[PDB]
Parts: structure tokens; C-alpha cells; sequence
């Protein structure tokens, strides 16, 4: 359950992200990889070094899907509906490195929103990271 | 569990940084208030119905100094985790029956407290090396049920 | 996603199980109670021996609560919502837990239905009580 | 990990029923059918594309006995695990990089079949004794995580 004030701490959050969202995408992915290096077995044709143009053109990705996420956020199994079959279908992605993922993008924004990574908001962010997760997952056994 | 060199750097060079009366106790009610479940644990603790009254819980405080003077013990001895913490492994699993997924939980929970403490000082590099400690804590405080 | 061969798998493997569900949900309790201790300090006020009258009334709730699932197997957040309130909110089942008696359950089928458990009910089992755990932690962080 | 004389009585006395040309690829191939992310590590099996597919394809019966003999050669090490299976580690973590947790799944997948085998002889306490031995394969198998 994503309450009413989940779903507003997100959107809050989300928006003082503002414009670094691809960039911030781009810092989880960098700690996933060097914090939990099994994670990087699903990039061998990526450049997993710092500055990489492959993990900065995907961290834009992945923070387009969470901001679609976000926009649609009564209804993220249809709005995440291509993205669980790519996860799950053609992937194959382990269904724990999605919980990896998401305490580095947990980390990354603490790192970067001092005032609004409180407590709640804390909760709520990860209420929100484990409803996409499960989204994601969701063509596996769901 | 072994840090490189570079790793150990990064992570006593920070914690020297740490503020130990209240870090622990910003993890521990980080802990309780993002997974509530683990407020079956304190039920002697008294007020956990907010977020508010969480982290301003004066035991949550206080518990949670003793938390971090744990993972300071562990700091001290990286290369033997297991003896460091067989006296909290008996508490927590043996008497508690605290499930060892927990133990992963507040190591995270601390990271991200780190994290929002440092910003941009905790980098992904440093963020690594302390991944590795909380794995080392957790694992040794989970020895018992091995 | 619960496809319809599952719900097929499922009702089939149910109605096979017939009027044993409630013996068989006591014996899924004995065995997670056994195999995972941590476990047993849910049930202070339970005797947890075998045999116990406890055990056994409480394995027939347990049973009652799968088998309305699986009859509103389209609608299990609905049919489900009164007993998340409960493990979630006043238990305070660890998440962990289910996925533990899920595997009980899963092995007290797989020992009294030798011709149904194949691999794709199994299956079919497994992504069921995936599910159902999914509701019943889904008012923690869902 | 430390069974008691009763439970390696229960785990040794089922073992020897056991036919090592068979179970091993049941639980390999429930493991692919039901948890299809392992797939991911089979590429070259060939047909994995249905159950039917997955149980009947030769190279996972042939892959899974080697699976079982490894477990056969826990249950003689039960005391001592992780020299044993230090190899295995190696090659499953720091070469394969598969998760741990699905060393878990493995272990609980080969439980489900024991149980379909043996049925009323699986008894609670039969089960209670293999859920130790799995766990400690499955702690054994991480090893170089820790
Ligand atoms: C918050 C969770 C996640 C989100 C929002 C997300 C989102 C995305 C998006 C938007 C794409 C590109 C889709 C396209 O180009 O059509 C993608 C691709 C991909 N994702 Fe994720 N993902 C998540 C979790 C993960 C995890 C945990 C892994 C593995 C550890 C992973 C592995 C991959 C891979 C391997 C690709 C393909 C990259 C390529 O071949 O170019 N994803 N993801
Ligand atoms: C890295 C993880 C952890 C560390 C380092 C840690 C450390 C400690 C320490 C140092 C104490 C004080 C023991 C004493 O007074 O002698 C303690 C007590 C306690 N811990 Fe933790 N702990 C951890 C995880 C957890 C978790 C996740 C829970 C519950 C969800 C928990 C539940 C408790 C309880 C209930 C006590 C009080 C025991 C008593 O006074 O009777 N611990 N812990
Ligand atoms: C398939 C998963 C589960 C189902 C279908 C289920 C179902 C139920 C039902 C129907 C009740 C009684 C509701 C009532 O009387 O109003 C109940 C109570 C309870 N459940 Fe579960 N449950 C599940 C998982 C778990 C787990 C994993 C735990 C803990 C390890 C747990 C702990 C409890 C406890 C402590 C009670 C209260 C017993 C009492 O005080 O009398 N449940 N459950
Ligand atoms: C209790 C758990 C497990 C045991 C006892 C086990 C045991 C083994 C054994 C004995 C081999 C043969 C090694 C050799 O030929 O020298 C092997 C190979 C292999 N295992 Fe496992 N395994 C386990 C879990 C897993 C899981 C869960 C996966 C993937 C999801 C996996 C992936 C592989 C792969 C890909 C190989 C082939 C390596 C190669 O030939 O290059 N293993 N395993």
C-alpha cells in the first residue's frame, strides 16, 4: 500500500530531484556495480568505469521508467507492463538484485537531498522502490 | 571479511568523522520507522507511533549508541568478525530469534545514514567499502544460526 | 501474474487435497515450526508439540484462508485484506516468514499428492502462495 | 553445521534410498522450471522452453548428478563444510557470480523432491533435519561471499 502521504513524499522528492534524475540514475547504477559487483554480469557488452557514456545513457533510462512510475502511480503495473516482460522475459534478471538496486538508488538520493530525506520521506521512497520492484518481478511468479 | 587497504582508508577516514552519540540512534529509528515489523522487538520502548516519536524516543537513542559501539568493535578488527560478535549472535539469535535478514536491513539502513550525513563525501567507492563491512557484521552476528 | 494454466494448476491440486486442507495446513505449521524455530515465537500462547489442538485448529484457519484465495484467486488483495491488516499491523509477521511457510506448505503437498505435484504444478503452487504472501505483507511497505 | 545424532540418523538413513541418477536432475530441473531467472545460467542446456522440455532434456539430468554428488559429499563432511565445498565456491561466486540466495532455492527445490519421493516417510522432524543440511551446503557454497 502506497499511502496518500507516500505517495506525496514521492512526488516531492521526485521533483527536487528535478533535472538530475538521469544523472542521479546514472550514480545508483555506478554504486550497484562497485558495491555489488554479481550486478554486472548483466552488462558484459557495457564500460562499467566511472564516466562511462553507457552508464550515463542508461542511468537516464532507468530514471525515465521511475519518473513514469511516479506519474502513474495508481496504476504502475500497466504503466511498468513492457518493462517486467524485458526484466523477466529476456533478462532473466534475479529477482534479488532488484532490492540491490533499489538501496542504491535509496543512497544516492540521501547523498544528494539532505532536507528532504527524512524519516518518513526515507519510508516512503522505499515503500515506492519495493511497489516498482515487485512490478518488475511480477512476470516471474507474481 | 577483508577490506583492501584503499578500502579500510575509506572506511576509518570517515568514521573517525562519525558522530557516535547519535548516529546509531538515527539507523535504529530509521530501522523501525521504514521496517515496522521490527517494532515487535521493542515493544518496551514506548512510544513508536510516528516517525516523530521514533527518532525522539529517548531509549531508540540510547539503544541505538550501543548499536554503533558494536559496529566500531567490528571496525577494530575487520579480520575477525565471528569472536568480535559471538556474544551478540547468541543474544540476537539463539534468545531473540531475530531473523538474520534484519541484521542486512540495519547494516543498509546505516549506509543510508552515512550516506545523507556525507553527502557527496560518501562516493561510490566509499559506499562499496562499507557495504562489505555491514556484510561482515551482519554474517558474524548471524554465526549462530550457521 | 497468475496465468490461467496456474489457476487451472491450483483449483486442481485444491481439489485433490479435499477435505484434508485443514490436516495438511497443521502439519505445513509442525514443519515450519520445526524446520524454522525462529518461527515459533509468534505462537507463545501455543503448544507447539505434535498433536496439539492448537496447532491443529490453527492449521484449518490457515487452510480456510488459502482456499478463499484460490476461489477469489482474480481478487486476492480484497479476499485477503482483513488478514494482511492482521499479520501486518497487529502481528508483525516478519516479511521473511511467509516465504517459509510458503516452502512448508509447498513440501506437505509435494509428500500427500504424488501424482499431482509435477514440476509445472509446482510451479503453479509456487507462484500461488508468492502471491498470497505478497497480500498478506503488502500493508508494510506494498 | 551441527546435527544431532537423530537427525543424522534421520538425513543418513533417507540418503541411502535415494537413486543419485535421478534426484539430482528433479531438483535441477524444478529449479529452471520454477525459478526461470536460473535459466539464465544454462544457455547452452538447448530445449528449456516448457516443463516438459526442462525435466526431460538430457544435460540437465546429467548436470544435475553431478549436483547430487556434491550434496552426497556434504552429508559425509557434515562437520566440516566449507573446506569441502571451497571449489564449488570459487567457481559458483567468483567465476559464475550467481546469487546466493539461489543456493537457498536449490537446497528448499531438492526438500520439495525428497518429499514427493518419500511421502509419509518425509516426516516433520525427517524434513526439519534436511532443512539443516541444505542451509549449510547452501552457507558453504557462499563462502567467498563472506
Ligand atoms: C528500479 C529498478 C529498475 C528499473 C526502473 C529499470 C529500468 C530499465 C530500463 C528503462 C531499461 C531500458 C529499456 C529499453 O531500453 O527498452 C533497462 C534495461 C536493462 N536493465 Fe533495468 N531496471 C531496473 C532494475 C534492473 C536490475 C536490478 C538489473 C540487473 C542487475 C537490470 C538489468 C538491465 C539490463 C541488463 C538491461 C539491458 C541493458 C542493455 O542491454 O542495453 N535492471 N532497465
Ligand atoms: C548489525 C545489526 C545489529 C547490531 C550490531 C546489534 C547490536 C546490539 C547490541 C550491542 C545490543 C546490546 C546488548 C547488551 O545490552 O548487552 C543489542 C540488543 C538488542 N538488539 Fe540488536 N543489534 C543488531 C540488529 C538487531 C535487530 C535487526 C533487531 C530487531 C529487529 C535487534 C534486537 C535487539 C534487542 C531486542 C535487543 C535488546 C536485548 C535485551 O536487552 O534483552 N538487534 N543489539
Ligand atoms: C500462507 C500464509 C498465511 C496464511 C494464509 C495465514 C492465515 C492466518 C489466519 C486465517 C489466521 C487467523 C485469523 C483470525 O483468527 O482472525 C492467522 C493468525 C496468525 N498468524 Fe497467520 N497466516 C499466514 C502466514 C503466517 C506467518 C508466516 C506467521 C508467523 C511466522 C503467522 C503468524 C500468525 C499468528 C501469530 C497468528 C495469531 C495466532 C493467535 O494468536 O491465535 N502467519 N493466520
Ligand atoms: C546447493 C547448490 C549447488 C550445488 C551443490 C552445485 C554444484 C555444482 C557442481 C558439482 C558443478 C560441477 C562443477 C564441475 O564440473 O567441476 C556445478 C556447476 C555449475 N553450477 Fe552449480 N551448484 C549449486 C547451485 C547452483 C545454482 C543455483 C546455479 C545457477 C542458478 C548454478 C550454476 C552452475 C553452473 C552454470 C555450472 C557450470 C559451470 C561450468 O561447467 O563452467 N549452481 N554446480
Amino acid at each position: 500500500m502506497l499511502s496518500p502521504a507516500d505517495k506525496t513524499n514521492v512526488k516531492a522528492a521526485w521533483g527536487k530531484v528535478g533535472a538530475h534524475a538521469g544523472e542521479y540514475g546514472a550514480e545508483a547504477l555506478e554504486r550497484m556495480f562497485l558495491s555489488f559487483p554479481t550486478t554486472k554480469t548483466y552488462f558484459p557488452h557495457f564500460d562499467l568505469s566511472h564516466g562511462s557514456a553507457q552508464v550515463k545513457g542508461h542511468g537516464k533510462k532507468v530514471a525515465d521508467a521511475l519518473t513514469n512510475a511516479v506519474a502513474h502511480v495508481d496504476d504502475m503495473p500497466n504503466a511498468l507492463s513492457a518493462l517486467s516482460d524485458l526484466h523477466a522475459h529476456k533478462l532473466r534478471v534475479d529477482p534479488v538484485n532488484f532490492k540491490l538496486l533499489s538501496h542504491c538508488l535509496l543512497v544516492t538520493l540521501a547523498a544528494h537531498l539532505p532536507a528532504e530525506f527524512t524519516p518518513a520521506v526515507h519510508a516512503s521512497l522505499d515503500k515506492f522502490l519495493a511497489s516498482v520492484s515487485t512490478v518488475l518481478t511480477s512476470k516471474y511468479r507474481g | 571479511m577483508h577490506l583492501t587497504p584503499e578500502e579500510k582508508s575509506a572506511v576509518t577516514a570517515l568514521w573517525g568523522k562519525v558522530n557516535v552519540d547519535e548516529v546509531g540512534g538515527e539507523a535504529l529509528g530509521r530501522l523501525l520507522v521504514v521496517y515496522p515489523w521490527t517494532q515487535r522487538f521493542f515493544e518496551s520502548f514506548g512510544d513508536l507511533s510516528t516517525p516523530d516519536a521514533v527518532m525522539g524516543n529517548p531509549k531508540v537513542k540510547a539503544h541505538g549508541k550501543k548499536v554503533l559501539g558494536a559496529f566500531s568493535d567490528g571496525l577494530a578488527h575487520l579480520d575477525n568478525l565471528d569472536g568480535t560478535f559471538a556474544t551478540l549472535s547468541e543474544l540476537h539469535c539463539d534468545k531473540l530469534h531475530v531473523d538474520p535478514e534484519n541484521f542486512r536491513l540495519l547494516g543498509n539502513v546505516l549506509v543510508c545514514v552515512l550516506a545523507h550525513h556525507f553527502g557527496k563525501e560518501f562516493t561510490p567507492p566509499v559506499q562499496a567499502a562499507y557495504q562489505k563491512v555491514v556484510a561482515g557484521v551482519a554474517n558474524a552476528l548471524a554465526h549462530k544460526y550457521h
